[PDB]
DNA sequence: TTTATGTACTCGTAGTGTCTGC
DNA sequence: GCAGACACTACGAGTACATA
């Protein structure tokens, strides 16, 4: 169509949904009876709480009565106390709309109504506890769903009242029937161990390995010489840093020479390479070799947690760089 | 439905000013202000539950025996102080013409006067200024920093303070020669650590222990009510072999349900209250606490954080 | 509610209605129920962890003080519902205030989740609790007691909900067997137990999800099998070869074993490390500074965690937390 | 306009021969337009981003794409507080940048993308400076995004996209603009000064220009059009290099902090750093200035320069975390002294 | 066929029986049976209940076959019913297993007909039937001069004392600002029978009611010309607004004395 | 050199209190037929222009077209001071900075002069698109008025659809739905209480309720409102005046 | 020119409904 | 009877404080 691979592969039903094993036989068991929980789906981005929520309304109710039995609250539309404690509860309180005969004949409707709550981290701790009562007391008439990739930021009661869902992040093992398929339905030539490098690139980010897979596609399309993709071309889309500037720069850290490191960080920097796959670069090269010691993996091992830590509160990545590649070289 | 029996916080409140007891000079003003008549403006503050409201009732009502019921104003937060209402209100009791003896005021009682607004309380400093020959204003808040500094200026300050445990014993001998009740020494000597000065707390624990139990002893009055937090977080924070506060933490406030906010603000309060360390170690112990609370109340709220802020405590105790 | 029971989670299929019915707090309702035998009932306040039974026990005291038509002659007052100053000057003066409409017995204010009200509310509602005392009670709700007002807490009783025993919620797990006509193993009912936590809201919901796991509710039974893989947690025997791995072999085969571990069944990294943080618990340590450093670079990890980033730079700290922190000889 | 910068600007793909591959992966996603995921251009700044951007449009689009109208918006806040902000809209897409407050961008974003999203068939949204957003914008963005995609795309710009969250990262397809090589900077500065008219006899001033551009080929031309200017029209091999007056006062306050450590020259960088604060430089790069010109003098020791990096990544750390940005600059120039 | 068809005659009725309770009950539920539409409903304060009874004779055509529950937000419902003019006649039209009303306005002076629906709602207050029926005193006077003492005495204070004593009736509402007592006796006007005042007197009642509540209790005068109030100690009092086929009663419990 | 005598001062009241709140500052650009004025609200989404021929006037004289740039708050304030009887006398001088409404009584125990200055208002760019549309439809202003507040009671858009001589204002929100149909009525006894139709082709507009609202207080000008709709085009609702009409100019908004 | 939601207060405002008298 | 004149509840906008 003319939509993006990842809007246009996304699954309709619940058996679309690759791993997530649990969840979904839980909630597709469910869909027979009528004891849906209140559901917390959480995981990394890109597992497929979105999807799956939506498979299941698709599920129980079907297009027609999903625009009647359902309310979505994201962060596009404001989200504080008076909202939860006005709107929500107002919805909450509605009978359950009227189904027609047609969805009577072939969907199991239950007799409840669906409120999703996308990105329910970002609420504040007074919109929670604002909708803790109001989600113990209509109950019986409606079912909340929290979707959250931090389960810290909600508060304990709501986690104590929803049903918890991991959503298990997606690798080589668990999501490469799903990169096999999409790539048999689209008609992309790949070597046998692309579709293994696209999902070892991502972590637990299959989105994110549709989108490579589809680039990669859209560029052999361009060149046009019906080639199969290689690792290398995969390797140099997603901003994977070749291995030689690796063994480079592990080549300037062994040597000390802190203006010798200054001067191969800035022009690294020029470069344009992005400070997360370079710290993860590191690691993977140093914790796996076996040319170093205990004490040397045990000290780089913090080293580089501390730089991953620094650099996920935004921050500078050339002074993060240097500062780890400084204290690497001192070790 | 079953009746209820009053609860012995106002079945045995006082009446008379020598009733109460506590600081013995500022009663002894309160019973001479009571001879004489001329009540001056006052501004009653401390602790909760020293007594400070009942002494105003009594004063009021020793003062006006015969027309409290007209020449009293009692106001509160359940009002609506406002400005509206308290210029209203209170402007047209000031005014109101009601023939008291001689050396009587009328009285404009407001409890609770820390929550008062500003501009309500720059109008209630204009009404005082006018009209004091025949009405008396008298607040009773428990901290005097609120009020704004000209009522304190019109006023005449008087403070209370946190009665000794021979008051409160002496109260509690007292009501139980009231009403009749078997007691230990040991439970009355428990009901007065665990008030710690409040004796309102102190008659609500003994009300609750009797109707537990019957009998006033250590280990029933310890059943009804559980050691207070502050005290075992301060064995926590000052015991050192940081092994032996990880396992009095463990026991004495996970196990038994406390939450961890709670912990954290009671460490907080404790370490700043702390008077047995030197004053660099417990500016250093409130930045780890802070650190602690600051990722409880970003959302992470679990036991290893509260063990990693008692070993962060320890490594600074023992000096690295 | 709509369409009955058999409908509804087993969170709130499975309420107590009566006293009787709640576990786990032995020394609370012995007190409360002597309380209302002999006619006296002061203000009272619970105070524990959620999932205790706070809000069910005074639920079911209000409905054993008045009866079946308790919801209308008491008035509860939730966060959901607006608590501002306004409410409590209007609604809870004039309840207090006025004689019941349905019998003679006083008036019982439930205010639920108490603790999310404003310092002006509580203030203006401690007047109204010590004037109507004669004939009128509060009860207080509250999950956190920093947040409310030492008067107000110098006014009401102390009520303490520990967590939940062992025995309550073994109970508790038998008798929802015996009305769902499921069968449960006794390891898995130790597993339940421990994933817990004083919590018996999530071994409901455990419990409602294996039996969905199941693909025949009859005729079969929950092991551990299905309670971990369910609840997506660590078995014991994951965590301590984990351990093991850690604390004794290098560190090439060590974290070829946890990455194998974390891949075998999804583990998070979380549950992984809470579990190594329990089992290192027991352990016994002849030097203090090793505690130190466990416990403060565990805790960094798991903040760095909850902020989220990358798991394998994670993983590898922890690993090197743990073998740095048990390196300088125990 | 007099400026050489702006009006000497690829308009298309064909006429950026920078860079190869970068060229030929922007012409494989604009053959076909139809399935056009949502771009993330990362990289260092003042590499052309925009341009790249721009000439992508116009190779899926069409032509006056660069027709752009200056468009003005009203906006409704809290209270009484009512900020415009004009946005900057053309035929076929829209242009929109975080200049307003940074508090409250999350409301105008929000409008914006429900308004356009309404009314070839997609019409792009272009985000500059997108680092900048507050994380809640980036937040009520993701759905916004997510939900829409038949009728919106967003191509985001962003140099140093760590502050970018990761589900945004995780649904835009990225890629990276590496920065302009010396040969490169050489070879766009020699066709300016031929297209144009300046008398130069040697290409090493062009080289030096390059040099110390640090890979900016904004900031190249800006020195070539100062200097050209300043020169009559005619460099000189053994011309000074001319730098912005705030490297100018960073590096006196550096050699400063070099060759002094005491409280009252703190107390002069306090007045120094307010003045440069109040000069619109934001803080970050403020702080990353000063850290290399600090490890660039050789009078320090090793250790010196380590612990100055390291400080120097706490207090970025900081800077990050925090909103009056002159304490923790203060902060660290102290600590510096201190290990000075 | 819609399950429910209840006709209104002169449909200015059911927005004169919606704005008798509208300000003091936010959340009504309506129990259609094949005897009649009864409600009843009690405030957030749980003060004053509303208990309510429209018999088949107010209808043109009632037809209910099954009982229905119909909890509705009074707000919503009042709005709805100002959609319209008094000329028009109004009809409640409601399905098997209802999520909604439908409101006809329809007239054949010109042909305009309206349709409004109103959404549902999940009150889910099973309540109970009432169960007192002895009381001391019972009085009836007219709507307009009830209204009018209650209006002039609640500006004095806020509380209203409704004393009854042997042929004299007398309401007290001691305030700050002052007084008030109004004593009003028993009399049958023969040319206006509708302005006379009885009472039944048995044993001495001395109850005291807020004033907002009382006020909320005469905001329902424009239903009926006259109301009947039984007084009894220990029992809520009852004022009953006597309708063509029904009746609107009010429960309002006295205040505490001490 | 304006002497626009009026014979009622209610006629210019109504006028006024029908564009109070739709424009605040309007420039009276008065010619010899007449006074005709153009006016932008701030949205920049309603139009109102309004036009009163001589014929109204008991008397009229303008020579020189004058753009009279003049608050409407002031004019409600002198023209609630006015009332029946009184024939409003508006003057103006060869360059006048300030206005005069002379106050003229049947008898002269009072007669009152008051004056207002002229404000600076920019003359606004005066659009003359009068592009067809496609039905056009005229019932009585009041029921228009009770259907526009009852329906924007319900929520804050609302619906106008035409077909088969059948227009149905509907409008959706949160507390229910509103549905109201009107047939093409015609009455012979009383001719100006009617409904007419001209569907030419179906047309579904849907406009804001704040406007719809706003457009309301003009009917005081006029028993009965003409409304005119185009798919594309703004609606046009027309008000009778005695010489002239006014008229609103909204821009659907799907 | 600063913080940045939620709460409470205070004000003037515009409708809304009820009583007088031309 | 209709139009005003009033008092009335209600809505909008702005300042102020936020742990003892
Ligand atoms: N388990 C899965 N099976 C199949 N496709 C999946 C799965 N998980 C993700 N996807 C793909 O990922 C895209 C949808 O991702 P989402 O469902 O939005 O993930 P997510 O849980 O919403 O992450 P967020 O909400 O952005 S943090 C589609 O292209 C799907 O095909
Ligand atoms: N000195 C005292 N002598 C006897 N009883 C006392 C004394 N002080 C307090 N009480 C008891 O405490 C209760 C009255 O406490 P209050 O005076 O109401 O507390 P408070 O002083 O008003 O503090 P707050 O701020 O209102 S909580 C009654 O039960 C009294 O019997
Ligand atoms: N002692 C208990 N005995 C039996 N079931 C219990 C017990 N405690 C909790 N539960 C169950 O836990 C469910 C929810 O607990 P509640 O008592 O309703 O809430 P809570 O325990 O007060 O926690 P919070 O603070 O209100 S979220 C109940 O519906 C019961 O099924
Ligand atoms: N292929 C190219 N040839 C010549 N100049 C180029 C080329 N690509 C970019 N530029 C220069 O880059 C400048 C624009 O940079 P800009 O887009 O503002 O960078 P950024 O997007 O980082 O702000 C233009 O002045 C233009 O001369
Ligand atoms: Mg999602
Ligand atoms: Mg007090
Ligand atoms: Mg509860």
């Amino acid at each position: 169509a003319q939509q993006p691979w990842v809007e246009k592969y996304r699954p309709k039903n619940l058996d679309e949904v690759t791993a997530q094993d649990h969840a979904v036989t839980v909630l597709k068991k469910t869909l027979k009876s009528a004891n849906l929980p209140h559901m917390l789906f959480y995981g990394p981005p890109g597992t497929g709480k979105t999807s799956t929520i939506l498979a299941l309304t698709k599920e129980l109710y079907g297009p027609d009565l999903m625009k009647s039995r359902i309310l979505e609250l994201n962060a596009s539309d404001e989200r504080g106390i008076s909202i939860v404690r006005e709107k929500v509860k107002n919805f909450a309180r509605l009978t359950v709309s009227k189904p027609s005969k047609h969805d009577l004949e072939n969907y199991p409707c239950p007799p409840y109504k669906i409120i999703i709550l996308d990105e329910a981290d970002s609420m504040t701790a007074d919109a929670q506890s604002a909708l803790r009562r109001t989600m113990e007391t209509y109950s019986g008439v409606t079912r909340f769903c929290l979707i959250c990739n931090y389960v810290t930021r909600i508060i304990d009661p709501l986690a104590s009242r929803c049903s918890k869902f991991r959503f298990k992040a997606l690798d080589a093992s668990n999501a490469i029937d799903r990169l096999r398929f999409i790539s048999e339905q689209e008609n992309v030539k790949c070597d046998d161990g692309v579709l293994e490098r696209i999902l070892d690139i991502s972590a637990g980010d299959l989105r994110r390995g549709i989108t490579l897979l589809q680039s990669a596609s859209k560029g052999a399309q361009y060149l046009g010489d019906g080639k199969n993709i290689t690792s290398t071309q995969v390797e140099e889309l997603a901003g994977v840093v070749p291995h030689d500037i690796l063994i480079e720069i592990v080549e300037k850290v062994k040597s000390g020479d802190f203006d010798e490191i200054k001067k191969y960080v800035n022009t690294f920097m020029k470069s344009g390479w992005s400070a997360a796959s370079v710290v993860n670069q590191l690691h993977e090269y140093y914790i796996t070799n076996d040319n170093f010691d205990t004490n040397f993996k045990n000290q780089i091992s913090w080293l580089l947690f501390t730089t991953d830590s620094r650099l996920n509160n935004g921050t500078n990545e050339h002074i993060q760089l240097l500062n780890l590649l400084v204290k690497i070289s001192q070790l | 439905t079953l009746s209820l029996q009053l609860p012995w916080v106002e079945k045995y409140r006082p009446q008379v000013l020598s009733d109460i007891v506590g600081n013995k000079e500022t009663i002894d003003r309160l019973q001479q202000i009571a001879k004489d008549g001329n009540m001056p403006h006052m501004i009653i503050s401390g602790m909760p539950g020293i007594g400070k409201t009942t002494s105003v009732h009594c004063l009021a009502h020793e003062l006006l025996g015969r027309s409290y019921a007209d020449g009293v104003l009692e106001l509160n937060a359940s009002d609506d102080r406002g400005i509206d209402v308290v210029r209203n209100q209170i402007k047209h009791f000031a005014q109101k013409k009601l023939h008291l003896p001689p050396g009587k005021h009328k009285i404009v009682i407001l409890d609770e006067a820390d929550s008062m607004t500003a501009g309500a309380q720059q109008a209630l400093r204009r009404t005082m200024e006018l009209y004091s020959n025949s009405t008396r204003f008298a607040f009773a808040c428990n901290q005097s920093n609120k009020i704004i500094e000209p009522l304190q200026s019109r006023c005449a300050i008087l403070r209370y303070s946190k009665l000794s445990d021979e008051d409160v014993l002496k109260r509690l001998l007292q009501i139980i020669k009231l009403e009749d009740v078997k007691y230990t020494n040991d439970g009355l000597e428990a009901i007065i650590f665990t008030a710690e000065g409040d004796m309102r707390q102190a008659i609500n624990n003994l009300q609750s222990t009797v109707a537990g139990h019957g009998l006033v002893n250590a280990d029933n009055v310890f059943k009804i009510v559980d050691s207070p937090h502050p005290l075992i977080v301060k064995k926590m924070l000052l015991a050192s072999n940081l092994e032996d506060s990880i396992q009095i933490l463990r026991t004495d406030l996970w196990k038994k349900g406390y939450s961890s906010i709670d912990i954290v603000t009671t460490s907080f309060r404790v370490t700043k209250n702390l008077a047995q360390v030197k004053e660099s170690v417990r500016l250093e112990m409130i930045k780890e606490i802070g650190l602690t609370h600051m990722r409880i109340l970003e959302g992470v709220g679990t036991y290893l954080q509260l063990a990693s802020m008692l070993a962060k405590i320890h490594k600074l105790n023992n000096k690295a | 509610e709509k369409r009955s029971k058999e409908n509804l989670p087993w969170v709130e299929k499975y309420r107590p209605e009566t006293l009787d019915e709640v576990y786990g707090q032995n020394e609370v309702i012995t007190t409360v129920r002597k309380f209302v035998d002999e006619g006296k009932l002061p203000h009272l306040l619970f105070y524990g962890p959620p999932g205790t039974g706070k809000t069910s026990t005074i639920v079911a005291l209000a409905r054993e003080i008045y009866g079946k038509n308790y919801s209308n002659m008491v008035l509860e007052l939730n966060a959901s519902d607006d608590r501002g100053i306004d409410v409590v000057r209007n609604q809870i003066k004039d309840f207090a205030s006025t004689r019941q409409i349905f019998s003679k017995g006083f008036k019982l204010i439930i205010l639920d989740e108490a603790d999310a009200m404003t310092n002006a509310a509580q203030n203006a509602l401690r007047r109204v609790i010590e004037r109507y005392t004669k004939n009128t009670r509060f009860c207080v709700l509250a999950n956190y007691a920093h947040k409310l007002t030492p008067a107000l807490l110098s006014r009401c009783t102390r009520f303490r909900f520990q967590p939940l025993p062992q025995e309550a919620i073994e109970r508790r797990i038998a008798n929802v067997l015996v009305h769902e006509k499921l069968k449960l193993s006794p390891n898995a009912e130790k597993a339940l137990i421990e994933l817990s936590n004083g919590d018996m809201r999530r071994v409901l919901n455990v419990l409602q999800s294996c039996k969905a796991t199941l693909d025949n509710p009859d005729e079969d039974e929950i092991s551990d099998d299905v309670i971990y893989e369910c609840c997506g947690a660590p078995r014991p025997s994951d965590l301590k070869a984990v351990l093991k791995s850690i604390l004794e072999d290098d560190w090439g085969t060590a974290h070829y074993t946890l990455n194998k571990v974390r891949s075998a069944k999804g583990l998070a990294l979380i549950d992984l490390i809470e579990g190594i943080v329990k089992i290192l618990e027991d352990y016994e340590l002849q030097n203090e500074e090793t505690r130190v450093h466990l416990l403060t670079k565990l805790a960094d990890i798991e903040y760095s965690i909850s902020k989220g980033g990358n798991d394998q730079i994670q993983g590898s700290a922890v690993i090197g937390a743990i073998k740095a922190s048990f390196e300088n000889e125990t | 306009m007099s400026l050489w910068v702006d009006k000497y600007r690829p308009k298309s793909l064909n006429a950026l021969s920078h860079n190869e591959e970068l060229t030929n992966f922007l012409k494989s996603l604009s053959d076909q337009p139809r399935d056009l995921p949502h771009l993330l251009l990362y990289g260092p700044n003042g590499t052309g981003k925009k341009t790249r951007c721009m000439a992508l449009l116009e190779s899926i689009f069409g032509p006056g794409v660069y027709r752009l109208k200056i468009d003005v918006r009203q906006f409704v806040t809290a209270s009484n507080r009512k900020l415009e902000l004009n946005v900057v809209s053309s035929p076929y897409h829209l242009e929109i940048t975080p200049s307003d407050m940074g508090n409250n961008d999350r409301i105008v974003i929000q409008e914006l993308l429900k308004e356009v999203a309404q009314m070839h068939r997609y019409k792009c949204v272009i985000i500059n400076e997108a680092n900048s957003l507050t994380k809640d914008a980036q937040a009520a963005l993701r759905r916004t995004m997510e939900k829409y995609s038949k009728n919106i795309r967003l191509i985001m710009v962003c140099d140093s996209m760590s502050p970018i969250i990761a589900p945004i990262k995780s649904r835009c397809l990225l890629i990276r603009c590496p920065a302009p090589s010396d040969s490169e900077i050489s070879t766009i500065l020699s066709d300016v000064v031929t297209n144009e008219r300046i008398q130069l006899e040697t290409k090493d001033i062009l080289k030096r220009i390059a040099q110390a551009s640090n890979g900016n080929l904004r900031v190249s031309l800006l020195m070539l059009e100062s200097m050209a200017l300043n020169n009559e029209l005619a460099l000189k091999s053994s011309s000074p290099i001319i730098k912005p007056d705030w490297i100018i006062v960073i590096h006196k306050l550096t050699r400063k902090i070099v060759k002094e450590r005491s409280v009252n020259s703190l107390i002069e960088c306090r007045a120094v750093l307010y003045d440069l604060l109040a000069h619109c430089i934001p803080a970050n790069i403020i702080l990353k200035e000063l850290t290399f010109s600090l490890l660039d003098v050789e009078t320090l020791n090793t250790t010196n320069k380590s612990s100055i990096i390291e400080y120097s990544s706490v207090f970025d750390e900081r800077l990050s975390l925090g909103n009056k940005a002159i304490f923790h600059l203060e902060g660290f120039i102290a600590k510096v002294m201190c290990c000075l | 066929a819609s399950m429910l068809e209840a006709k209104f005659e002169e449909a200015s009725l059911f927005k004169r029986i919606i704005d008798g309770f509208k300000d003091c009950v936010q959340l009504v539920n309506f129990q259609c049976k094949e005897d009649g539409i009864i409600a009843q409903a009690v405030d957030d304060s749980r003060v004053l209940l509303v208990s309510l009874e429209i018999g088949v004779e107010a209808f043109q055509e009632y037809r209910c076959d099954h009982p229905v529950t119909l909890g509705m937000d009074l707000t919503s419902l009042s709005k709805i019913l100002r959609c319209g003019n008094n000329t028009d006649t109004l009809t409640l039209i409601a399905d098997n297993t209802p999520d909604s009303i439908i409101l006809l306005f329809e007239d054949t002076k010109k042909d305009r007909i309206a349709e409004y629906s109103l959404k549902l709602m999940d009150i889910d207050a099973d309540f109970l039937k009432i169960e007192e029926l002895q009381y001391d005193s019972t009085l009836s006077l007219p709507s307009s001069e009830f209204s009018k003492i209650v209006r002039d005495l609640s500006q004095l204070s806020d509380s209203i004392n409704i004393m009854i004593t042997k042929e004299t009736i007398k309401f007290v509402a001691d305030g700050d600002i002052g007084s008030g007592s109004v004593i009003i006796k028993p009399f049958v006007d023969m040319e206006h029978p509708e302005t006379s005042i009885k009472l039944e007197m048995d044993q001495p009642v001395d109850l005291t009611f807020g004033a907002k509540y009382l006020l909320d209790i005469i905001k329902g005068s424009s239903l009926s010309d006259r109301v009947g109030i039984r007084l009894s100690s220990e029992a809520p009092a009852l004022f009953q607004f006597d309708l063509k086929s029904g009746f609107l009663q009010f429960f309002l419990a006295p205040k505490f004395n001490d």
